[PDB]
């Protein structure tokens, strides 16, 4: 991903203030509920049954703390999304075979997620950065596709 | 397939809408035209400027079609025929970009509809704008 | 969506699949699970061998659902809904799947029936597949 | 792409019995029909108001014919596609943006056609094979997208 120097500074500032600790799990949440068929990768979460109970669940929360761990290793090095994502890859797509339409459905529901935030600080250039970096994370992860 | 409370979740989300819908159409438009720049090409003789009269009009035209298709959520295919026409059959958009500006429309929402834009309803508008951007791809005359 | 001519199109090629609806349901699904293995993951205590009789038995299932389809193409969510309940709710299909065997049935229908197979009943089979799949992929109760 | 040996024999056979001044321009005529909004890139071609204007349209023929040697071309590259096809990718990604959904349709729609032509020669085990040459064509030609 090539993010100039002012988009990548727009995308650290905004990402600082990101909780570490909520984020994540609403935005897989918010996945598995817009996309239910995503919860059919989940099973062993256990309750998944109504929106409430997506939202509420433990193991999202904490699986969803990993993904946004994810996302923030993808910042830190964005010049290698590939080797980054290398192990998260095989995975994702030769244990799991994943769609990797899916991918590009998570990032955006994650970009959706920092506009609820943050509000008219999501900008429309702060959103284009962004979706800079989703395409990026979801392209490294299909790369065993590719 | 929209459900019951799919529709009732769009009625009432989209309803907040109101007197702000040039404004968050653009809003949309100008968030596609950015994040997405190959969309730019349907439009070779507009002025896509940050701020553009002409995109603040144009945002006016899609949120009333979208408040349109909302009145006739049970029978859109007849209330957007005319929608229709033009995007499939005149300009031959390819379908990709309408999950385009469908996102920037639900980012959108998001950043000005903190209370309203619950998964649930979140999850509603996307089935409805799903359900209106391939009724405006199909051809069916 | 659907034209008026679609609908003539689909009906009547799914006519002349008459008696051979069931057979060709189960080479559609052999062709997928061969072409597209990562759809045998919904079918993981099949019997997925060539000549399976399990999948001859669930190829006339979904012939005969389609052949329902048919008969209801202007009333698909109603006449469908026990399907779109057991695919979107209860298993969970990921949509691509859909794509994959409507492939595969398409060309089924191609190598079976090149005659009725032009490029206008093509189109329609399309879309009618496509219509199919947004049913069964929606949760709408 | 790789092959087992009892799959590229199959290939190969099938594609011996491929009309090559007609096949290209099914495929392409029939992707304009089926899928309509492809027919954007082809404004210059003339008449694709109707399905028998596409199919018996002399420019859709003869750049069918361009296509399908492109396929020809790849079916000896099997091991090399996205060194092959890296100049029509940057034409088809970065000067003519076309979504790389539709690289799949058409290696789809070629499917289909050889299906039409071939029947009961066009078995299971063929096609699958065929699937996998067409997937590798499609990923190679959406390479720049990667
Ligand atoms: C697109 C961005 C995505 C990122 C950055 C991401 C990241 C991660 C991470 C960090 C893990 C934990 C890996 C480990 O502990 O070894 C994981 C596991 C997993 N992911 Fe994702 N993921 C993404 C998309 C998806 C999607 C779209 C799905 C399904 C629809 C999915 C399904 C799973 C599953 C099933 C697991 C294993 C859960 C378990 O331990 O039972 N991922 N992912
Ligand atoms: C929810 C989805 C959409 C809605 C509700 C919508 C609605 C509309 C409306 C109401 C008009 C004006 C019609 C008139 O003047 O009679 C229009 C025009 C137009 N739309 Fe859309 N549209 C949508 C998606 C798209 C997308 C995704 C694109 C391309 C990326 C697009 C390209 C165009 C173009 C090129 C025009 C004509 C502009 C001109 O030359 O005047 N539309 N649309
Ligand atoms: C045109 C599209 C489809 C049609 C018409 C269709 C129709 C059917 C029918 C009629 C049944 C039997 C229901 C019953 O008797 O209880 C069934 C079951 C099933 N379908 Fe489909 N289906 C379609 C697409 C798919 C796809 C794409 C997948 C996954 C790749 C899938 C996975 C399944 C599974 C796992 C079952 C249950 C099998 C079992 O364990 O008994 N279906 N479908
Ligand atoms: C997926 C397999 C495809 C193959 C193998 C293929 C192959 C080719 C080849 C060999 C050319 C001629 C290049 C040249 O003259 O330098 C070409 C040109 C072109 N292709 Fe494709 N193509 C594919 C998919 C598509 C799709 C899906 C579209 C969507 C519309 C498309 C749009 C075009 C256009 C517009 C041109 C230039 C036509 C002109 O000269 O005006 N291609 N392609």
């Amino acid at each position: 991903v090539h993010l100039t120097p002012e988009e990548k500074s727009a995308v650290t500032a905004l990402w600082g203030k990101v909780n570490v600790d909520e984020v994540g799990g609403e935005a897989l949440g918010r996945l598995l509920v817009v996309y239910p068929w995503t919860q059919r990768f989940f099973e062993s979460f256990g309750d998944l049954s109504t929106p409430d109970a997506v939202m509420g669940n433990p193991k999202v929360k904490a699986h969803g703390k990993k993904v946004l761990g994810a996302f923030s290793d993808g910042l830190a090095h964005l010049d290698n999304l590939k080797g980054t994502f290398a192990t998260l890859s095989e995975l994702h797509c030769d244990k799991l075979h994943v769609d990797p339409e899916n991918f590009r459905l998570l990032g955006n529901v994650l970009v959706c997620v920092l506009a609820h935030h943050f509000g008219k600080e999501f900008t429309p250039p702060v959103q284009a950065a962004y979706q800079k970096v989703v395409a990026g994370v979801a392209n490294a992860l299909a790369h065993k596709y590719h | 397939v929209l459900s019951p409370a799919d529709k009732t979740n769009v009625k009432a989300a989209w309803g907040k809408v109101g007197a702000h819908a040039g404004e968050y159409g653009a809003e949309a438009l100008e968030r596609m035209f950015l994040s997405f720049p190959t969309t730019k090409t349907y439009f070779p003789h507009f002025d896509l400027s940050h701020g553009s009269a002409q995109v603040k009009g144009h945002g006016k035209k899609v949120a009333d079609a979208l408040t349109n298709a909302v009145a006739h959520v049970d029978d859109m295919p007849n209330a957007l025929s005319a929608l229709s026409d033009l995007h499939a059959h005149k300009l031959r958009v390819d379908p990709v970009n309408f999950k385009l500006l469908s996102h920037c429309l639900l980012v959108t929402l998001a950043a000005h509809l903190p209370a309203e834009f619950t998964p649930a309803v979140h999850a509603s508008l996307d089935k409805f704008l799903a359900s209106v951007s391939t009724v405006l791809t199909s051809k069916y005359r």
